[PDB]
RNA sequence: GCCUGGCGGCCGUAGCGCGGUGGUCCCACCUGACCCCAUGCCGAACUCAGAAGUGAAACGCCGUAGCGCCGAUGGUAGUGUGGGGUCUCCCCAUGCGAGAGUAGGGAACUGCCAGGCA
RNA sequence: UCCCGACUUACCAACCCGAUGCAAACUGCGAAUACCGGAGAAUGUUAUCACGGGAGACACACGGCGGGUGCUAACGUCCGU
RNA sequence: CUCCUCCUAAAGAGUAACGGAGGAGCACGAAGGUUGGCUAAUCCUGGUCGGACAUCAGGAGGUUAGUGCAAUGGCAUAAGCCAGCUUGACUGCGAGCGUGACGGCGCGAGCAGGUGCGAAAGCAGGUCAUAGUGAUCCGGUGGUUCUGAAUGGAAGGGCCA
RNA sequence: GCGGGCAUCGUAUAAUGGCUAUUACCUCAGCCUUCCAAGCUGAUGAUGCGGGUUCGAUUCCCGCUGCCCGCUCCA
């Protein structure tokens, strides 16, 4: 929302200098951010992948996505076509409402969150860190759930290198250790 | 790679023009301008073609790029083919999903006539 | 533990280049292509060529791909 | 071989049947198609999957 | 003895040995053994042959063999007739045309890799000459 | 006459890397999506509105041989015909003659609209 | 602090990089010949096709060339010519 | 012991051996038609459990993947992958060829009648192709006003499936 | 010249695709003065070794480490 609008004014004239930039289409961008849960429970169970889509159609806006397994293999006891993970990806002004609630609400309501990483970045500047509660974000409550199956969430921006992203998120106040 | 898609999706239908030996009408859109040509049988060079990229067609129309546009080109090029002769055209979508602007371009070229 | 091998399905390229045939003479049986249909030639769904018109032979590699077409050219 | 032997008989009353092939203990549906009758020369639905 | 480690087909063709070779220069040391006849090498001689080296140099200096035994030769056991199938594979060959460079050889003196390629030379069954390494 | 865009010819001497470079003329991202439309989730894509921004990415054009790619001449291999020598396998006469590799070439060349000084 | 592993072992050893070979079921190359078609002349008792009357023959052998098999044995065997 | 693929096989076709290797005796009403999209294997890194590998995100790579089933020829305009709607896995034919000693087998544009797909134009007579098969006789079952042993029927036969 | 398991201490399951299932042997425990006979309570399998195809092999496809019946003749 206005964190969207936050780039417009409290991040370019001061991304502008961090690096000396050409343009206003330098400023890194971010583009998308997507919401994983690998459930790797949803072979000997099915009632409960669906569970993991009954909060992820409640904690980001939309209808989520069930993906395939995209490979058979053994290791786990997978053929292709399987519902293995469920993930939702968020884009324009309705992830920056759900990204307010990872600044706002999330990160004070971590388990012995003493830190936030900041070598999690892939090494062409994006940031993927995932959290080990479902319980955190508030959109989904208390007498509510059994698994406390949790989620990945992989921000995507369009920086070259990470610490053009580590200093094009934190801008927004997303604090690090 | 936009256009990269579009050329892909494109020269499947570009054959079955070629092979078939059909003027191709082929459109070319993008987010501000529609294009259109008639081009010949053969892969030659075109015969007739029309824009909102002339100026006789510019300041005609409330916005260039827009579905009142693309049948402003509709007209265009369908009227500046049939004073040359040119009817029996087939369409080349040129990748783009038969659906909006070129489909308002198509349409108002078979009001004008162009015999597909 | 051997023994076995087939019929052999006479393929190959049954009219070469620059002869004239009528249409629907077959101009090379193939099981893939290795030999696409250019003019006035059909593909056929065992990707037998064949003359779709009376006229000449024509090979020739044309394509971002270097691939060898058959024309027919009356 | 393990697919029996089926027998698509018109909708149109005249005896003209098709026959074909059906995995019988993979589907159990009575296949239904509307294909050309040339007693009547028209297309109608051909069914009875034996 | 030398022998591929798996290969894609158990027998092959008897083929013929027409032709010159292609590796005919010293590549690695600076002396080598040369071929100059023409004929097969078996597993059994290129390794006799290698023995004979190494022995006659005292483990000392580099050792390259530049061919390998790559040819299954079947043989039919006695008392078997004619036909039922191929025979089985008993050893493997190498193919040596005229100019194959068998064997290599450097961190010696020459003439105690004359010596040493002349004592390799009595084990097999090719005429064989002492070349050195060449510029060009 | 350079510049851009469509369609081609052509199919690596045309590709790739690396470097420089271009703006409302065109093109690209980009603004927004409420509806036509649509995503097995996302206006990402497709699609529709309309130009506030930027030429960053893409995309052209200009550099550079780093890499592909192209590549003679001569020689060698092979070989048709003829005649010779002998485990195999070659040699002569004559005709054809590579592949590989060298020298070197090489940063493609070309038929419609539009733009701006002519 | 079995987690350290700093101290390094004639090392098992990828993938990559350089050099070197081999293949019949390898091919980013690629002949000679042969084969198809076309156009020419000379030559050949139509040699060429068709249709019909009558056949025989369907145990081949060796020699050159290209090969499979065999032992690059066989006056061996099995193809092509 | 029939069939398919490769090599032998000599750069057209063909070509043997108790030569060298493999496969078939099906599957599929979608795995067919069409229309609209799409583009892989592997690897690196990031890391809620998650490990070499489940999922997600990027980078590399460029088909090393995939092709219902062997191997070979193919395949990006994809013949690979996804959904929409559907029955052309149509009936009668078929110029013309290819291939066999023959029986036969194969390819086929086009025409006729109807039909499907396009919110327009623009294809389909099964599947990427090549194996998945059995002559005749004798019957069986439907259809057919073709024959119907004095005639009218019928039985039997024919023809079509 | 067929190929049947190459299965736990040992013997027999699971041989057209997971987890490994019987019976003895066994290590412990209780009865008995001590042994037995018992009756209870447990232990373990790269499923000979290593190759493929496989998503995955006790399972297939070959290898090939021995073996038990084989048949190796007509002169």
């Amino acid at each position: 929302a206005k964190l969207h609008d936050y780039y417009k004014d409290e991040v370019v004239k001061k991304l502008m200098t961090e690096f000396n930039y050409n343009s206003v289409m330098q400023v890194p961008r971010v583009e998308k951010i997507t919401l994983n849960m690998g459930v790797g429970e949803a072979i000997a169970d099915k009632k409960l992948l669906d569970n993991a889509a009954a909060d992820l159609a409640a904690i980001s806006g939309q209808k989520p996505l069930i993906t395939k397994a995209r490979k058979s293999v053994a290791g786990f006891k997978i053929r292709q076509g399987y519902p293995i993970g469920c993930k939702v990806t968020l884009r324009g002004e309705r992830m920056w409402e759900f990204f307010e609630r990872l600044i706002t609400i999330a990160v004070p309501r971590i388990r012995d969150f003493r830190g936030l990483s900041a070598k999690s970045f892939d090494g062409r500047g994006n940031y993927s860190m995932g959290v080990r509660e479902q319980i955190i974000f508030p959109e989904i409550d208390y007498d509510k759930v059994d698994r406390v199956r949790g989620l990945d969430i992989t921000i995507t921006t369009t920086a070259k290198s990470d610490e053009e992203g580590r200093a094009l998120l934190a801008a927004f106040d997303f604090p690090f250790r | 790679d936009k256009k990269s898609a579009r050329i892909r999706r494109a020269t499947r239908a570009r054959r079955k023009l070629q092979e078939l030996g059909a003027t191709r009408l082929v459109v070319h859109r993008t987010p501000r301008h529609i294009y259109a040509q008639v081009i010949a049988p053969n892969g030659s060079e075109v015969l007739v073609a029309a824009s909102t990229v002339e100026k006789a067609i510019a300041e005609q129309l409330k916005y260039t790029g827009n579905k009142d546009a693309a049948a402003a080109v509709g007209k265009a090029v369908a009227e500046r083919a049939l004073e040359k002769g040119i009817k029996d055209v087939s369409f080349d979508r040129s990748g783009f999903q038969y659906h909006g602007r070129v489909q308002a371009l198509a349409d108002a070229a078979r009001e004008a006539g162009l015999q597909f | 533990r051997n023994g076995r091998d087939s019929e052999a399905k006479r393929l190959g390229v049954k009219r070469f280049g620059g002869e004239s045939v009528l249409a629907g003479s077959i101009i090379v049986r193939q099981r893939g292509t290795k030999f696409h249909a250019g003019a006035n030639v059909g593909c056929g769904r065992d990707h037998t060529l064949f003359a779709k018109a009376d006229g000449k032979v024509k090979f020739e590699v044309k394509g971002p791909k270097n691939r060898k077409f058959i024309s027919i050219e009356a | 071989g393990i697919r029996e032997k089926i027998k698509l008989v018109s909708s149109a009353g005249t005896g003209h049947f098709y026959t074909t092939t059906k995995n019988k203990r993979t589907k159990p549906e009575k296949l239904e198609l509307k294909k050309f009758d040339p007693v009547v020369r028209q297309h109608v639905i051909y069914k009875e999957a034996k | 003895m030398l022998q591929p480690k798996r290969t894609k087909f158990r027998k092959m063709h008897k083929g013929r040995n027409r032709g010159l070779a292609q590796g005919t220069d010293v590549s690695f040391g600076s002396f080598g053994l040369k071929a100059v006849g023409r004929g097969r090498l078996t597993a059994r001689q290129i390794e006799a042959a290698r023995r004979a080296m190494t022995r006659a140099v005292k483990r000392q200096g580099k050792i390259w063999i530049r061919v390998f035994p790559d040819k299954p030769i079947t043989e039919k056991p006695l008392a078997v007739r004619m036909g039922k199938g191929k025979g089985n594979v008993e050893y493997w060959v190498a193919l040596i045309q005229p100019g194959k460079v068998l064997y290599e050889m450097d961190g010696v003196p020459e003439e105690l890799a004359r010596e040493a390629f002349k004592l390799a030379a009595a084990k097999l069954p090719i005429k064989t000459t002492f070349v050195t390494k060449t510029v060009m």
